[PDB]
């Protein structure tokens, strides 16, 4: 049979940057969902010392 | 020596190597708005003033 | 988002772009530009992922800056002319000031930095609108004021576009990014002939739209975003990647595949204007575009790539998307070359 | 060309430089983004008032009005950045590196 | 047409169809812990569309005749093979799980489509959220490797994110000596070859991670197999609750258009199941893939798009 | 002349007093809605002079157009949660 | 180039005086190519949808051919019109500026020298 | 029948197809009509026939 | 285009000091622009590193221009043929050899002629023949 | 200076313009441009644009920046910027005084300032005309013509604002 690409051939066309270099050594492939995983939650659950300790979600307790 | 060592490294590989290096940093920016818009600032300044396109 | 507002948000984008080409007043020219920008952002933000928000910020910052810069191209024009009519610019400083404004909205010279990044962040459907429809409006203004445009200034923008556009695609693995870089290279081609004969710019625009439409829905049908994801598509749908190869070569510009028609006409027009170095370097570096073009063709259908076991699942089910106007777009974008003398219709 | 026109013209030029020369906080650019149109709005009024172009008094209002939708569009995108990273700092505005 | 934009424009909602009997039931348990029968009992007591436990040929029993296909033509893996040989070289172990996860995932999409088009609840066995307990347990004794896990959970996050968690989970608690003694009573020669080590790993993975990780998404209705036998008990308190946890008791017609966009597109639900991660146990080279696909082509029905097969008997091809 | 002269003395009278008296997402959402609910106010701010035009018919149908468009924009916010301060 | 000529009412696909030209015949080789492209669209449509391309519905292909034939014929008239216009105003101009295009006198090759270059 | 469920195209959609021929027959009859007087008008506009 | 006119106005092979000063001015001006872009798109370390990179880029560009102007003018009047295209070509390695030494690797130096040498030769053909690169729209 | 009062008005306009364009804290940047916004009104007011001067107060000064300062309130950097925090902002500020005081002095000279454009920086009072406005106010009549002559201008402005409100809610709901 004629030659067909193996896994190593695919890895050639498989990096984040097609021609790797030191400047792009640590560049990572994009997530398949195109959705970067959520970071630490930026919720302002500020507990107000009403002494009554009580948190809020900006408006709501 | 000539055919498949030099004649392939004079035209083919050198142009491939030249195109390789240029494509290295053209495709590799940093994704920072500060660096981008700053490169806009020179581009606008150099366009009007020193290429003399206003004249 | 909700389709009814999604319909009218996109629908206004046509309306804003429509207004750019159907208003003789400079103020209304900006009016359609920023109505267009106002409704473009939510479509970018349709997916609502951190990358989608990332893409929208870059696009808005770039587009907003150009349009405010566009006003003062108008303002000095008014300052030295008192005319709001869309004709020959009367002030050299405003004229260049305008050209940089529109070029950034089009992204050819290093204004192009947002074009790859913004394209990758947004979804494939949103990428279609960004690189196809939200490009007529800046070209509409340039066509009207082409006679006045500074030849050195415009051509310099053109070569830097195709040169970078050629080089940028050689190293991107994402299908969206190489799509964007080739879009930049084509954009240099149209604006290059723009000072000489606007009919060829429109012909290039009309032709270039065809593949960019055709390629995008093909990718959407393939549901592929990276080269490896495109590689698997041969197994489930060997036909679809076969047509993608044909239109991919047509984008390269190899006769008789239509797509060489714009490049052919540009070279002939520039040659008639005694400019002969401009086309040669322009055509020579078009090979740079062809490399990562063929490179995609190598991994698409020309050599079958390894597949995965789960792909056996996909064979059982048929596609549900409707991909309207795809069959006409593919055919009209690969074999229309013998109908080249239809150029007089655009005149 | 009168001095007052020169003063506004340079006012934008620093504003254009101010927006293009960027800083860590994305707020400041948004101030300068619509600041640059304020000079556009201010000078626009100057020519029309000077030239007695009665009908062209149209422009100064509507120019600002759509500049407002952009600013309204501006910070609305900004809060999403703040709701994903914590600060609008633009050095972290690089998720699209790849 | 389906929920495609025109149907949504003409006023067709989905909250209009939803009633109190609209929940996702995950009646899980242990290996052959009797949860399969409890699935039918719960389904028939409250009138929920029951879904049989997903297997290797589940997708085969979705399209065409809804009949199992050749293992080579569909799946290439064999649970019996994994049952007989624990650690083989053909890679049946991991490939069985990943194909299983995809089959369960397709089952989830079919379940949601029925619910989102009828408003009637659905009960499923071994939901796609559970699936990871088996694979990690298979890793504990060495059925798969470290590099195997990376592909599976990568598919898990890119796929299971958009699907909403279930409302009701029934963990039929059956203890290890009973299962390790009951598997002799089944008698199917493949499932005698079950190690207590592989069993011991699956239950501890269940209680410690399956219930807690999605407890905040829906309440945990723990039920011993003794409680599982008395179907009358479990049917009271499934109704005695609301399931305020998770994002399901917040969604509206805005998200439901998106949800029925994806589930209707069967290719879209599993488009991400084929991630180009080149793991040796699932990567199939071109030569085998081409021949197998060519074998798939000239099979009846599969030659053309559905309804366009003259071989089956679809007349009016020259007009349709 | 008088306008800055006024402006001058009020500020200084306030400046002298402060020195002498010392040396001796929904919250965001309502913000932009107001901004987008404030611009067309400037559109309809010129109107007492607009009513002096010769063509009352166009003026009447047009100022009515903005107000009903203002009503529609308000109505869209009202129905699609909008004005509701997201709890 | 055209765009801006006298009597050029815009958004018109076929001005009235364009009808004074010979309309293309239905067997025009350019026109039959339009039909060929339409037919090729029909094959692609069935191939895209995984249908028996050769005879997968004679209704879809028939519309494809007719629509392309239609749009071609109207495009051909505008094609024929502009080229006729392009040559027409030239002849008016060439008689409007006689001094710019003076007829050079004709001298047979019995007079003009061509300094024949031998080949060796 | 092989398929468990009737597919969306697995039936002759008489109303849709009948429209398709209706589009074409009206299209051709317009085309052969338009060529007729356009030729006839060109005959008499220049004085040929 | 003061710099371009300044270099062109000096007759070929005459006032080599004027030609060299004119040539290095163009080289230095171009070196400034590329360095500014390099700093822009690639932010360096503390400002000393930024000026260090700026110094390198300007010095290399100025060096290439200065000696090229010297070799071109020298080649013109020493051989007493001002219209010779080869006059600039030997400047190509001259400029090229300079680059090959600035990076301390003659592999780039070897390729440096064949392209810069041809282009430097090519520019001379443009001046003699009358080639226009950015031609004004004529038709 | 009485003769060049608008010139003082114009000069104050740019110094505040430079201050906030120097990227200070957004609250401080707000101060830098609002004083620039106020002083620019005096320039328009001095020319006769009574409504246009007073109107920029209400929608830009008392408008734009109130919600803008609202946004910086929720940004609430734990390290709020003061002009002394970084030397870059001071460098821009002393710069912004530098070239401004430079070419105004050169303007005070022979008056052939030719940066970019050609400017004759004479007293700004010269540019006005000698034509009375009768009874009708020129600025007031022009804007009032929005509902009589601004047929297309009002429609697109109204349409875009309606698009403006829907897009704002569409991109802030976060799906
Ligand atoms: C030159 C020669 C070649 C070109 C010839 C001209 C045709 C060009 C377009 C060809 C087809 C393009 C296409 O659809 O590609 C597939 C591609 C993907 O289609 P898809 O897979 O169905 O997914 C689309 C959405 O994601 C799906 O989202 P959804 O599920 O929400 O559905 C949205 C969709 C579904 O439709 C609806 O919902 C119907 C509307 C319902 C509410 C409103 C009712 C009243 C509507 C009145 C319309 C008038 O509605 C719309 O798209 C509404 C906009 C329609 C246009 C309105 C214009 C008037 C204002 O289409 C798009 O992405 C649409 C982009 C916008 C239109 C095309 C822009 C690109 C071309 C511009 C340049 C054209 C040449 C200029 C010279
Ligand atoms: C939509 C509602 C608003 C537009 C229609 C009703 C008002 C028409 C009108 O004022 O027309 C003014 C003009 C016609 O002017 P006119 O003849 O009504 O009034 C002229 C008045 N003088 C002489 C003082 C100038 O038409 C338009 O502005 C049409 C704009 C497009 C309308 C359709 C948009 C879609
Ligand atoms: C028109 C301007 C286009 C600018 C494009 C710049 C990016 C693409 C090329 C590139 O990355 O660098 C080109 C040039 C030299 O870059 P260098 O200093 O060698 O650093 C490379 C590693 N970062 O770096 C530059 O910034 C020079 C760009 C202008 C060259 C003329
Ligand atoms: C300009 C230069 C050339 C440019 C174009 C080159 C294109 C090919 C280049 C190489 C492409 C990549 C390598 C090969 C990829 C193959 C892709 C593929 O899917 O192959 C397998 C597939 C199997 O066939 P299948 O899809 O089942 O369809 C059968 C017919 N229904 O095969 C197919 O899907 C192919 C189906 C083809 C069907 C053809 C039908 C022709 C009908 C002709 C009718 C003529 C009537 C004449 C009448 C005359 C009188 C009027
Ligand atoms: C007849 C009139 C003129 C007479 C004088 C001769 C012409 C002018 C002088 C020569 C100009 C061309 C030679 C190159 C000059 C710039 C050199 C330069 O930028 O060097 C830095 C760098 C190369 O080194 P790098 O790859 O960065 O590796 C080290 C990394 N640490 O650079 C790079 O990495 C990027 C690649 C080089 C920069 C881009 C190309 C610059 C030159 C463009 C053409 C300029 C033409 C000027 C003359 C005609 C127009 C006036
Ligand atoms: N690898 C793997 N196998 C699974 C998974 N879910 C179910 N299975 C297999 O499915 C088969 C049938 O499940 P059993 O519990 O043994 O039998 P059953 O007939 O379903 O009985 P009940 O569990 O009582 O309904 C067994 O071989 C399981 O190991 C999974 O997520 N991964």
């Amino acid at each position: 049979r004629q030659w067909q690409p193996d896994v190593e051939w695919a890895e050639q066309f498989g990096g984040a940057v097609m021609y790797p270099t030191k400047e792009t050594a640590h560049w990572k492939p994009p997530p398949w969902n195109d959705v970067d995983p959520p970071k630490d939650t930026l919720v302002s659950n500020l507990t107000l010392n009403f002494r009554l300790v009580m948190e809020l979600s900006g408006e709501m307790v | 020596l000539l055919d498949l060592i030099w004649l392939e490294t004079i035209l083919p590989k050198t142009t491939s190597f030249i195109q390789m290096k240029m494509s290295i940093m053209v495709s590799n920016q940093k994704g920072l708005i500060k660096l981008y818009f700053l490169s806009f600032l020179i581009t606008i300044m150099i366009s009007m003033t020193l290429f003399n396109y206003h004249e | 988002m909700n389709p009814i507002i999604y319909t009218t948000l996109i629908m206004t984008v046509m309306s804003g772009t429509m207004l750019v080409m159907i208003s003789s007043h400079w103020l209304l020219i900006w009016i359609g530009f920023e109505m267009n920008l106002l409704a473009m952002i939510p479509v970018l933000m349709k997916n609502f992922n951190p990358r989608a928000t990332e893409a929208a910020t870059k696009y808005f910052l770039t587009q907003a800056t150009a349009s405010m810069m566009l006003m003062m191209a108008i303002i000095i024009n008014l300052l030295y002319s008192g005319q709001w009519t869309i004709t020959k610019m009367f002030n050299p400083v405003a004229m260049t000031m305008m050209t940089m404004a529109l070029a950034m909205k089009l992204g050819l010279s290093p204004f192009h930095f947002w074009v790859p990044e913004v394209t990758q962040g947004i979804s494939l459907q949103a990428g279609l609108l960004l690189l196809t429809w939200q490009k007529l409006a800046p070209l509409s203004v340039l066509c009207q004021i082409s006679q006045s445009i500074n030849p050195n200034l415009m051509l310099t923008m053109a070569m830097l576009s195709i040169l970078i556009g050629g080089w940028g695609g050689l190293n991107q693995t994402q299908l969206r990014k190489i799509m964007a870089y080739s879009s930049i290279a084509h954009m240099g081609w149209m604006t290059a002939v723009l000072p000489y004969n606007t009919t060829m710019t429109i012909l290039n625009l009309l032709i270039y739209i065809t593949m960019t439409l055709a390629m995008f829905m093909l990718l959407i049908h393939s549901s592929a975003t990276t080269t490896l994801s495109l590689s698997h598509t041969w197994n489930k749908m060997p036909v679809i990647t076969s047509l993608m190869m044909v239109t991919l070569l047509s984008m390269g510009g190899l006769p008789p595949l239509s797509g060489f028609m714009p490049k052919w006409m540009i070279i002939q027009e520039m040659t008639k204007n005694e400019s002969i170095i401009m086309p040669t370097l322009m055509a020579m570096t078009a090979l740079l575009n062809l490399y990562f073009y063929m490179r995609l063709a190598y991994s698409s259908s020309l050599t079958m790539f390894p597949s995965t076991n789960n792909m056996k699942m996909k064979w059982q089910f048929e596609h549900t998307k409707q991909m309207k106007l795809l069959p006409t777009m593919i055919v009209l974008s690969t074999l229309v070359l013998p109908m080249t003398p239809a150029l007089s219709s655009l005149n | 060309m009168p001095l007052v026109y020169m003063n506004i013209i340079m006012a934008f030029a620093i504003a254009l430089a101010g927006l293009l020369m960027y800083r860590s906080h994305l707020m400041s650019s948004l101030l300068c983004l619509e600041g640059m149109m304020l000079s556009l709005f201010i000078m626009s009024t100057l020519i029309i008032l000077n030239t007695h172009f009665t009908l062209a008094n149209m422009m100064p209002i509507i120019l600002l009005v759509f500049a407002a939708c952009e600013a309204a569009l501006g910070l609305s995108l900004l809060v999403m950045v703040s709701n994903t990273y914590g600060t609008d700092y633009v050095q972290n505005l690089n998720l699209l590196q790849c | 047409l389906q929920y495609g934009p025109l149907a949504f424009v003409l006023g067709e909602r989905t909250t209009r169809k939803l009633t109190e009997t609209s929940k996702v039931i995950t009646v899980d348990g242990n290996i052959c812990s009797g949860k399969g029968r409890l699935a039918r009992e719960i389904a028939e007591k409250l009138g929920l569309r029951h879904f049989p436990e997903a297997g290797i040929h589940y997708a085969d029993s979705t399209t065409g005749d809804g009949k199992p296909l050749d293992v080579q033509l569909s799946g290439n893996c064999s649970l019996e093979k994994f049952y007989d040989d624990p650690k083989s070289n053909d890679g049946n172990s991991y490939r069985l799980q990943s194909w299983l996860y995809a089959s369960r995932l397709l089952q989830y999409a079919d379940a949601l489509e029925h619910l989102l088009s009828t408003g009637q609840g659905v009960v499923l066995e071994r939901s796609i959220y559970s699936d990871f307990v088996f694979l990690e347990a298979m890793y504990r004794q060495g059925f798969i490797r470290k590099q195997c896990v990376e592909h599976y959970n990568e598919v898990k996050k890119v796929t299971a994110c958009e699907y909403l968690p279930p409302h009701v989970v029934v963990y039929v608690d059956v203890p290890v000596p009973e299962i390790q003694s009951r598997i002799q009573k089944k008698g199917n020669p493949h499932e005698m070859k079950i190690t207590a080590a592989y069993l011991q790993d699956i239950e501890n993975a269940y209680k410690k991670t399956f219930l807690p990780e999605m407890s905040e998404k829906c309440e945990v209705l723990q039920y011993s197999a003794r409680e599982a036998e008395d179907a009358e008990k479990v049917v009271e308190d499934i109704e005695y609750l609301k399931c305020d946890k998770g994002p399901w008791p917040d969604q509206d017609d805005r998200t439901f258009h998106r949800l029925r966009m994806l589930v209707q597109n069967k290719l879209e639900v599993l488009n991400y199941t084929t991630i180009p991660v080149y793991l040796p146990e699932i990567t199939i080279g071109a030569h085998q893939s081409d021949r197998v696909f060519q074998k798939f082509t000239e099979l009846p029905g599969r030659k053309y798009s559905p309804g366009y097969n003259e071989d089956v008997g679809d007349k009016w091809i020259w007009l349709k | 002349m008088n306008i800055m002269l006024t402006l001058l003395t009020n500020v200084t009278l306030a400046s002298l007093l402060v020195l002498i008296a010392f040396w001796l997402m929904k919250f965001f959402l309502v913000a932009i809605t107001f901004l987008l609910f404030d611009l067309e106010i400037a559109l309809l701010l010129p109107l007492p002079w607009a009513s002096q035009t010769n063509n009352l018919k166009t003026m009447l149908t047009m100022a009515l157009f903005l107000l009903i468009l203002l009503a529609a924009s308000l109505a869209y916010e009202w129905t699609q949660k909008g004005l509701e301060w997201a709890e | 180039m055209m765009s801006g000529r006298p009597g050029r009412v815009p958004l018109q696909f076929l001005p009235n005086e364009a009808r004074s030209l010979p309309p293309p015949k239905l067997t025009d080789p350019r026109l039959v190519y339009m039909g060929f492209l339409g037919y090729c669209s029909g094959l692609i449509d069935n191939a895209i949808r995984r249908r028996p391309v050769v005879s997968a519905g004679l209704h879809r292909q028939l519309l494809y051919v007719t629509s392309f034939v239609f749009f071609g014929y109207y495009l051909l008239k505008r094609q024929d019109y502009m080229y006729a216009l392009r040559d027409h105003d030239m002849f008016a101009y060439v008689k409007s500026h006689p001094e710019d295009f003076p007829e050079k006198d004709k001298k047979t090759y019995g007079e003009i020298l061509e300094e024949f270059h031998p080949v060796r | 029948k092989f398929y468990i469920r009737e597919p969306p195209h697995g039936s002759p959609d008489w109303l849709k197809v009948g429209l398709t021929l209706g589009t074409s027959v009206f299209l051709w009859i317009y085309l052969i009509k338009q060529h007729k007087e356009d030729v006839l008008e060109y005959k008499r506009r220049n004085g040929l026939e | 285009k003061t710099l371009l006119h300044k270099y062109s106005d000096i007759p070929e092979g005459t006032e080599c000091h004027r030609k060299a000063y004119a040539s290095t001015s163009i080289g230095g001006a171009t070196g400034l622009i590329v360095s500014a872009y390099s700093i822009a798109l690639k932010p360096p370390a503390s400002f000393l590193e930024g000026v260090a990179r700026t110094g390198r880029y300007t010095f290399t560009s100025a060096a290439i221009g200065a000696i090229f102007g010297l070799t071109s003018c020298i080649s013109a009047q020493v051989r007493e043929k001002p219209d010779d295209p080869l006059n600039y070509f030997i400047g190509g390695c001259a400029g090229g050899l300079t680059l090959g030494a600035r990076t301390r690797s003659y592999g780039i130096g070897a390729a440096a002629c064949a392209y810069m040498g041809l282009t430097a030769a090519l520019v001379k053909m443009g001046q003699l023949e009358g080639w226009q690169v950015f031609a004004e729209p004529k038709v | 200076m009485t003769m060049y009062i608008a010139f003082i008005l114009s000069t104050i306009f740019v110094i505040g313009f430079v201050g906030f364009s120097s990227k200070p804290s957004p609250i401080y940047g707000g101060l830098g441009l609002i004083v620039s916004g106020g002083v620019g009104c005096g320039i328009v007011l001095n020319f006769g644009g009574s409504f246009l001067g007073l109107m920029v107060f209400l929608i830009y000064l008392g408008g734009m920046l109130v919600v803008f300062g609202y946004t910086t309130a929720m940004a609430t950097e734990m390290y709020p910027e003061v002009w002394v925090s970084n030397k870059t902002v001071f460098g821009a500020f002393v710069s912004g005084l530098m070239m401004e005081f430079c070419m105004v002095y050169y303007a005070l000279k022979e008056e052939e300032v030719e940066i970019i454009f050609k400017f004759n920086g004479l007293g700004d009072w010269v540019i006005y005309d000698t034509g009375d406005s009768g009874f009708f106010s020129e600025e007031a009549m022009g804007i009032a013509a929005l509902y009589s002559y601004g047929t297309w201008l009002v429609i697109v402005t109204g349409w875009s604002l309606l698009i403006g409100v829907v897009v704002i809610m569409e991109i802030t709901r976060g799906n």
